[PDB]
RNA sequence: AGCCAGGAUGUUGGCUUAGAAGCAGCCAUCAUUUAAAGAAAGCGUAAUAGCUCACUGGUCGAGUCGGCCUGCGCGGAAGA
């Protein structure tokens, strides 16, 4: 995944989860969508 | 680079950046990018920003450029000490008070606007919003 | 979906239908295909034009809200999927049997073809008709 | 009636007989040869016309050949000989590219009645029509 | 097209801004023979009001201390950036 | 919101004949059958096919996607 400090929904199927305090983007179609914090 | 073709003098004071804008209401265009926060935008930063607009909405649309630097920064080089004169002009920059309209734009629609408007306020310092031009 | 007005207007016109009407026919297509789409409402146009609005929407309260107004024994046919196919010239015409027909023809399945009110019936194929 | 097996709507001019780079591996693709779609194909192109697009159904099964009825030309191709202008799309509402009116394409409309799905025949008139409309052929009505 | 709105007693800097700073905004209706009136009303229905293209053509009859005004909206201050409303200029 | 449904015959449409075929780029952005369908928002193809979504149907059936104005927070946030 990506650490960057803005992390948006890139395609469609990217979903806003917050688990332990910091903010992730998991995603179904594409992992690179896969991104940490910010 | 946007820059006087000619001046009365060279160097200018620092002064102070104070008050609230003049240019508030959106003139020419239909839309406008609105600087919410105070400061000042150099020749490079407008070229850069406006750069990012008018690539955006492709070559259709108008687009207008409010404010204008005329106020020459001068940069004292590296290992110089202080003192022995005013410092040489580098960059050219224009003050942006609260409520001054920075960019218009007019012939396109409101959901493309607001996008190229977010590609130009990326590049800028100051904190921006979108503004209409509303009837009186 | 646009509003009350709007959702009127489509329901008071089919009641309107029901006034200038007689005989109807259900039909679903729970796997059905636009070639077909194109047999059931060609059929229509053979007839003579537009004004045979099939109307599918018997939603529960949707078009058994008319229901109360016109043939209130249509109330029980709401469950599962039926189109009330409303007809105009000729007193029971053909259009009841070609429903059946075209299920058989490339349409998977048709409501098990229930049918709708002339005797107040129930599932019954009826070749005898007025021709 | 049958549904999708391995059916395909897929042939450049029904004149050009054996097609390998206009088409060549989509037609012998499946267990169908390529010397099918020249000798059978031609049978029913020669009664109408060539150098005229036209397509069939493909539902190929396990015997050797498959079962066909071809269908009808299609919109624009046909307005070419009809239109006047060979090259139909560009500019259509910045700059208008040609123009038809509704006497000749609602004629031309009927004649393709064995394919065509509709009700009157005014009714697929404004299609038929309609498919001018979209060549920068704004329609003289 | 009618809004309810107080008389000013308190006008100024000082009285202005504590105004503004309370969900309303001074305004001012003028015209004719007759003297201005300095005219204290709410934000949010002006706010919302403003949003139509009538508002700026049309006669509005504003409602003070039971009676109807006409007037029409001739000049106004909106806020800098905010998008707020600081003053409306009404002519009779 | 979910859930078995539908979501077209010509469109290989002219185009630079190597193809653009609802979806590289051109623009048009048809109108019929009609509960509905843009000649199309995305995926997938040498291009097709094909799968989705717009929409429309029927089921369970009640409150619900979104934008400013703000009160406090969250990440951005590494040194001997
Ligand atoms: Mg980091
Ligand atoms: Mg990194
Ligand atoms: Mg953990
Ligand atoms: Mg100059
Ligand atoms: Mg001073
Ligand atoms: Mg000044
Ligand atoms: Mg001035
Ligand atoms: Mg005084
Ligand atoms: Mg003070
Ligand atoms: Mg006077
Ligand atoms: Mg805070
Ligand atoms: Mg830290
Ligand atoms: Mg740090
Ligand atoms: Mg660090
Ligand atoms: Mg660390």
């Amino acid at each position: 995944m990506k650490v960057r400090a803005s992390v948006k929904k890139l395609c469609r199927n990217c979903k806003i989860v917050k688990r332990d305090g910091v903010i992730r983007v998991i995603c179904s179609a594409e992992p690179k969508h896969k991104q940490r914090q910010g | 680079m946007l820059q006087p073709k000619r001046t009365k003098f060279r160097k200018m004071h620092k002064g102070r950046n104070r008050g609230l804008a003049q240019g508030t209401d959106v003139s020419f265009g239909s839309f406008g990018l609105k600087a919410v926060g105070r400061g000042r935008l150099t020749a490079r930063q407008i070229e850069a920003a406006r750069r990012a607009m008018t690539r955006a909405v492709k070559r259709q649309g108008k687009i207008w450029i409010r404010v204008f630097p005329d106020k020459p920064i001068t940069e004292k080089p590296l290992a110089v000490r202080m003192g022995k004169g005013k410092g040489n002009v580098e960059y050219w920059v224009a003050l942006i008070q609260p409520g001054k309209v920075l960019y218009e734009m007019d012939g396109v629609p409101e959901e493309l606007a607001r996008e190229a408007f977010k590609l130009a306020a990326a590049k800028l310092p100051i904190k921006t919003t979108f503004v209409t031009k509303t009837v009186m | 979906m646009a509003l009350n007005l709007q959702d009127k207007q489509a329901i008071v016109a089919e009641v309107s239908e029901v006034a200038k009407g007689a005989l109807s026919a259900v039909v679903a297509d729970s796997r059905g295909v636009t070639v077909d789409k194109m047999t059931e409402l060609r059929k229509a146009g053979r007839e003579a034009g537009v004004y045979m609005r099939v109307v599918r929407n018997t939603l529960l309260r949707r078009a058994v809200e008319g229901t109360p107004f016109e043939c209130l024994k249509d109330a029980f046919v709401g469950p599962t999927l039926i189109a009330y196919s409303m007809e105009h010239p000729g007193a029971a015409a053909r259009l009841f049997k070609e429903f059946a027909k075209a299920n058989a023809k490339f349409e998977v399945k048709a409501a098990a073809f229930e049918g709708e009110l002339i005797p107040a019936s129930q599932i019954d194929r009826l070749a005898t008709l007025p021709t | 009636a049958k549904k999708v097996q391995a059916y395909v709507k897929l042939q450049v001019a029904a004149g050009m007989a054996n097609p390998s780079p206009p088409v060549g591996p989509a037609l012998g693709q499946q267990g169908v040869n390529i010397m099918e779609f020249c000798k059978a194909f031609n049978a029913k192109t020669d009664s109408i016309e060539k150098g005229l697009p036209i397509p069939v159904v493909i539902t190929v099964y396990a015997d050797r050949s498959f079962t066909f009825v071809t269908k009808t030309p299609p919109a624009a191709v046909l307005l070419k000989k009809a239109a006047g202008i060979k090259s139909g799309s560009g500019k259509p509402n910045k700059d208008k590219v040609g123009k038809i009116s509704r006497a000749q394409l609602q004629e031309i409309a009927q004649t393709k009645a064995a394919d065509m799905t509709g009700a009157d025949i005014e009714a697929m008139t404004r299609s038929i029509e309609g498919t001018a409309r979209s060549m920068g052929l704004v329609v003289e009505d | 097209f009618t809004i309810n709105a107080e008389v000013r007693k308190e006008q100024g800097k000082g009285a202005s801004r504590r105004l503004r700073a309370a969900n309303k905004f001074p305004a001012i209706i003028y015209g004719g023979k007759e003297a201005p009136l300095a005219i204290e009303l709410d934000h949010d229905k002006v706010m919302n009001m403003q949003a139509k293209a009538e508002f700026y053509s049309e006669v509005l009859t504003i409602v003070v201390d039971g009676k109807e005004i006409k007037v029409k909206a001739q000049d106004v201050q909106r806020h800098p950036y905010k998008p707020k409303l600081q003053h409306i200029d009404f002519v009779r």
